[PDB]
RNA sequence: CUCUAACUAUAAAAAUCUCUCUUCUC
């Protein structure tokens, strides 16, 4: 039966789309299904800020960030701990985990 | 050269490894106090304790 | 008493190959003893052990036994080896076969002439084996070319003259070799006289055959002579066959008939 | 500036055997070239931070012998249509370059990201595992 | 580690005494001419270095070369062209953004617009320009996204490549990097199309250098003292 | 009754299984 309202792949109008790669696994998974996670973090983590502030030619020097979307597989989002199984009440929400620090 | 370095831990984070046997700790150098470390002990521990380390630069990772 | 290491030093160098005897196994690892060199101790960790899977260690180690191995780190202060097993290449275990086996001969030899003489093989290998590595190589091509060519012991001395004279005794006695070299001469002669030919041939033949190896044409079929050689100094054989070949050219080459050849002189 | 010999750290640090490679200003010289696995035995640990702060150690020691005192860290991953995101060990070797004496100067990330990738390996379902 | 399997199909020295270090001098458009050092073999004569020098780029961050930091994110990459001994002169070759920059605009719900123009400068320099624009949330944008029409899109590449166009035609890579620097044609380019989009974060990145005349050395040093 | 900031990072191997099923009416 149906256990997805939505099939999983978010499409609803495009017939097809094109596909994308795993970053772990390599499976060709289409754009909408395959699930998205924005890595925005910090080019040296807080283990080493001092130590980087400390030794570092331009005082107040602002450290870059790095960006990347991975697309993940599917079974690699589940595997990988990236995305859960739910309640079957709860797949209801597509709101993200409520924001995990303010 | 013998670079053996002690360091006092200010706090405990918790039990680790799949033995559960080892623990993880933050300790700070007993020379500038404000520079710490997270390392791995394997024994018992608390508030307090001096560790005695071979190595500085090494920051410990979770074990699984 | 079996000590006084084959190299100039006691302790290893880091990345040589070595070959090991196993003594015992713990838990972390086993800390063997070395017989390349003679006796210092290491550890071979269980992680750099196995090629595959560490499943079993009796099966592998087999304690007891001879095993290939490098090493790694040094500790040149009091003596402690750290060692390596599953970085053994398919070609390093073969020249670790070679240089162990004359490393043993070397050893064997020399541990037979201070149990003969009752001294202790760290004089005997610093007056006797030393000077040869240090000139040659290695001591077993100084054998070889004493039991050839004996200008080897000049310059070198002895404990004493009679340790040379058993030492040569025993080179007499355990290292005797040649080397069969075989060729084959193919025959085609169909010309009027043709068997006082060979006649001839061998009568020139052994007419050139030195007194220590000797000179023999043997007969296995009409068109295939062979030509056995006890190459004692595995050079003036391959000499040796050549003019022989050379006379038998000049025996065919007039009476009306031919030659030809399959296999020239090969050790 | 006080004569801060500059060079560029150009860090490579994929998901095995990282690069710690230092360069002058223009790239074209190449000196201290020494790698993660240059250091480090288990050959399946080329990755782990240990190897990358031993290579660094080295190149810092190299390099002040040289004469260079500060660096540009250029951080790259294994880029290309690989997973372009920086291996383990690449972050302890800039940690480990900064302690060693050496000043940080404009930390970069040159990682070659594509307009897209021409093919990526492992067919239609991937590497199954 | 330590293994090789030698499939190889002393006479070793220090290669650091047949070397020296030479010094990278800057265009006069910008204020720290003193770049930094390059490590070069010592002179041969049956090579000479100076051979070897001049093709050499070096990449240089844009704020190490006007001591602010507004430029942090910009950075320059000059030619090798003339030594004088013991100090060489660069030229401009090339100009180009931080990623770190670059994936920082370059954001989800909100359209890039990109410009792509190749023309020959007032000299017969060649160059090709780059110029990437984001649509911007007005001000009272209760609705969320910022997305731009393809009209409007269409229209804003025109005005951009017009512009750029107007501004390398008329002016040399001195003057053009005289006015790169204050980022003045980021603010025109703005301007001019207030009236079609928004256009948050109107950059100039990547502008790249496809050919170079001949040797005009009268110029070039002209440029530096 | 006014609000978008923090973060990483595990994939070794494991095949198969002969019974027999039994009523709810105060
Ligand atoms: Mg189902
Ligand atoms: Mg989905
Ligand atoms: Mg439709
Ligand atoms: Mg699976
Ligand atoms: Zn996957």
């Amino acid at each position: 039966p149906k256990k997805r309202a939505s099939n999983g792949r978010n499409k609803k109008g495009r017939g097809h789309v094109k596909p994308v790669r795993c970053v772990n696994c390599s499976r060709s998974v289409p754009k909408d299904k395959a699930i998205k996670r924005m890595a925005i973090r910090n080019i040296v983590e807080a283990a080493a800020i001092r130590d980087l502030s400390e030794a570092s030619v331009y005082a107040e020097y602002a450290l870059p960030k790095t960006y990347n979307k991975l697309h993940y597989c599917i079974s690699c989002a589940i595997h990988a701990r990236i995305v859960r199984v739910r309640s079957r009440t709860d797949r209801r929400i597509r709101a993200p985990p409520q924001r995990p620090r303010f | 050269k013998t670079p053996v370095t002690l360091a006092k831990v200010i706090k405990v984070l918790g039990r680790t490894g799949s033995r559960g046997g080892v623990t993880q700790v933050r300790v700070e150098f007993l020379e500038d106090t404000t520079r710490t470390i997270v390392r791995n002990v394997k024994g018992p521990v608390r508030e307090g304790d001096i560790l005695v380390l071979m190595e500085s630069e090494r920051e410990a990772r979770r074990l699984r | 008493t079996s000590h006084c290491r084959f190299y100039e030093n006691k302790y290893p160098e880091i990345d040589d190959i070595v070959m090991v005897n196993v003594q015992q196994i713990a838990e972390m690892g086993a800390y063997v003893k070395l017989l390349e060199y003679d006796n210092i101790e290491g550890m071979i960790l269980l992680s750099e052990l196995s090629r595959r899977r560490i499943r079993s260690i009796q099966k592998l180690i087999r304690v007891g036994k001879n095993d290939v191995a490098v090493v790694l780190r040094v500790d040149k202060e009091k003596g402690y080896i750290d060692l390596s097993k599953r970085r053994v290449s398919s070609e390093d275990i073969i020249k670790c076969e070679e240089k162990y086996q004359k490393s043993k001969t070397v050893h064997s030899i020399l541990r037979y002439c201070a149990e003969k003489f009752q001294i202790p093989l760290e004089e005997l290998y610093k007056t006797i084996a030393w000077p040869l590595s240090r000139k040659f190589g290695h001591a077993y091509e100084a054998f070889k070319l004493s039991i050839i060519d004996e200008t080897v012991w000049e310059g070198i001395e002895p404990p004493s003259k009679d340790v040379l004279d058993e030492l040569k005794n025993y080179i007499s006695k355990r290292l005797t070799p040649a080397v069969k070299i075989r060729a084959d001469v193919e025959v085609s002669c169909f010309s009027y006289e043709g068997i006082d030919a060979i006649k001839d041939a061998l009568k020139s033949a052994e007419d050139m055959s030195t007194e220590q190896m000797q000179v023999k044409v043997k007969l296995v079929a009409a068109p295939l002579y062979v030509l056995t050689t006890q190459a004692l100094d595995k050079q003036k054989g391959i000499e040796q066959l050549e003019s022989a070949i050379e006379k038998i050219t000049e025996v065919i080459t007039k009476y009306g008939g031919v030659c030809n050849i399959t296999m020239p002189p090969k050790a | 500036d006080n004569s801060q010999v500059f060079g560029v750290a150009r860090i490579f640090a994929s998901f095995n055997d990282t690069f710690v490679h230092v360069t002058d200003l223009s790239g074209r010289e190449t000196i201290a070239r020494v790698t993660g696995g240059m250091k480090v035995k288990a050959d399946r640990d080329e990755s782990s931070p240990y190897a990358a702060m031993l290579a660094a150690q080295d190149v810092a020691a190299k390099c002040k012998e040289v004469g260079i005192t500060a660096v540009h860290i250029k951080i790259r991953a294994t880029g290309g249509t690989r997973s372009k995101t920086p291996g383990p060990g690449g972050q302890a070797a800039l940690r480990a370059l900064a302690r060693s004496g050496l000043r940080i100067g404009r930390i970069e990330d040159v990682t070659p990201v594509p307009s897209d990738s021409t093919r990526k390996k492992g067919g239609r379902r991937g590497r199954r595992l | 580690a330590v293994g090789k399997n030698k499939r190889l199909s002393k006479r070793v020295v220090d290669p650091f005494t047949r070397k020296e270090w030479y010094d990278i001098k800057a265009p006069s458009t910008f204020e720290n001419r003193n770049v930094g050092k390059t490590l070069v073999n010592k002179s041969v004569g049956l090579k000479n270095a100076s051979d070897s020098l001049k093709g050499r780029v070096v990449e240089v961050c844009l704020a190490d070369l006007q001591g602010s930091e507004d430029h942090s994110f910009r950075k320059v990459k000059l030619r090798v062209d003339e030594v004088q001994g013991k100090n060489l002169l660069t030229n401009f070759h090339g100009m180009d953004f931080t990623t770190d920059k670059l994936r920082s605009m370059v954001r989800k719900w909100q359209t890039l617009i990109e410009a792509n123009v190749t023309v020959k400068t007032s000299d017969d320099y060649v160059l090709r320009i780059f110029a990437i624009a984001f649509t911007r949330k007005q001000a009272n944008q209760v609705k969320r996204t910022s997305y731009a029409q393809s009209s409007h899109i269409r229209q804003i590449r025109k005005v951009i490549s017009e512009i750029l166009t107007r501004e390398v035609q008329n002016s040399t890579l001195a003057q053009l990097t005289s006015k790169l620097i204050p980022e003045v044609i980021n603010k025109e380019i703005e301007n001019a199309t207030k009236d079609i989009f928004p256009l948050q974060n109107v950059h100039i990145r990547k502008v790249k250098l496809l050919k170079q005349p001949k040797f005009d050395l009268g110029s070039l040093l002209s440029l530096h003292g």
